[PDB]
């Protein structure tokens, strides 16, 4: 990681990634084997990305904006487009990041079986990052725009991630709620906590593997919701 | 068609957006090794009573106003 930081500049890091990209789509229109494949639509993702060039956006842009004409497929794949949308949450992009999830949908409209919970999810990120941006109705609006999502969204290990924004939330921007709104996301945790407890992860390893951590957040968010029980008026108690 | 591209050979500087703390450790390793991260330098300009860190240089200065008159500049020195 310090070689890839600070000996192999950036400006070396975007051309080389855009020239072995490049190659490995040419070569294996012939070739078809699935290892280059996987190369390939795994050096799209972000994750990976930001791994190689450490907060750099002028870079990052120039390289998304580039992959979709280094190949043409891209403008058609909703992917890209996740990936795309992802690139610039950091970065607090929202509207534009906003355009491309739209894009994404639309895209995913057009195939036949798709699933479009990876977008869903994004979908319901981007929706949690305007609530922390906003305040009162708007704020109120985009948490139920987010908690729609995340109800149809089935629990899956993605899911799980957004959990830890409910507690942003109530740090921060639950005075700004009336009464109504209040009781509206003290159901809407109550039913997260219930299907927290679910038997369904417990079979699952990957919940098996980090348990202490997951148990961690189910008291915290405990926590939260004694803590809205003694916040609660005596006249509602 | 047109298209801004890349400027590769050339980086581009970016001021400071946040002030950093200086300690003594610092201030010995700037004067001491000439280690200095840019945060030290942006943030050593903002204030001219801060004599204690940089020495100021009227130099500074009438470079600036060559170069705002659309004039270059070339720096010559010794070790």
């Amino acid at each position: 990681r310090f070689l890839i930081a600070n000996i192999f500049e950036h400006k070396y890091v975007v051309n080389q990634l855009l020239k072995v990209i490049e190659h490995l789509y040419v070569i294996n229109k012939d070739a078809k084997d699935h290892r280059l494949q996987t190369l390939i639509t795994s050096l799209l993702r972000f994750s990976i990305i930001e791994k190689l060039l450490p907060q750099r956006r002028v870079e990052i842009n120039y390289f998304y904006e580039k992959v979709k004409h280094i190949i043409p497929n891209l403008i058609n794949d909703p992917h890209f487009w996740v990936q795309y949308a992802m690139s610039m949450i950091p970065f607090k992009d929202y509207p534009s990041a906003d355009r491309y999830l739209a894009t994404a949908y639309s895209l995913a409209a057009r195939k036949d079986n798709y699933h479009t919970k990876n977008i869903d999810t994004q979908r319901a990120r981007l929706h949690l990052l305007v609530s922390l941006t906003k305040t009162g109705n708007e704020a109120y609006l985009e948490f139920e725009a987010g908690d729609n999502l995340i109800r149809i969204i089935p629990n899956d290990i993605y899911k799980y991630r957004q959990v830890l924004r409910y507690r942003d939330i109530y740090e921060k921007v639950y005075p700004t709620f009336n009464a109504k709104q209040k009781v509206f996301y003290e159901h809407a945790i109550k039913r997260i906590i219930k299907e927290s407890e679910s038997p369904e992860l417990v079979e699952d390893l990957t919940y098996k593997i980090g348990v202490n951590w997951l148990d961690k957040l189910r008291g915290n968010l405990k926590l939260i919701v004694e803590n809205i029980q003694e916040n609660r008026p005596k006249g509602k108690k | 068609d047109k298209e801004v591209g890349l400027i590769n050979s050339l980086e581009l500087y970016t001021p400071g957006e946040e002030h950093d703390e200086i300690r003594d450790n610092d201030i010995a390793n700037f004067m001491i090794f000439g280690k200095v991260s840019d945060r030290y330098i942006d943030e050593v300009t903002l204030n001219d009573n801060m004599h204690d860190k940089i020495i100021l240089r009227e130099e500074v200065s009438k470079i600036i106003e060559h170069i705002e008159t659309d004039n270059d500049i070339l720096i010559a020195s010794d070790l």
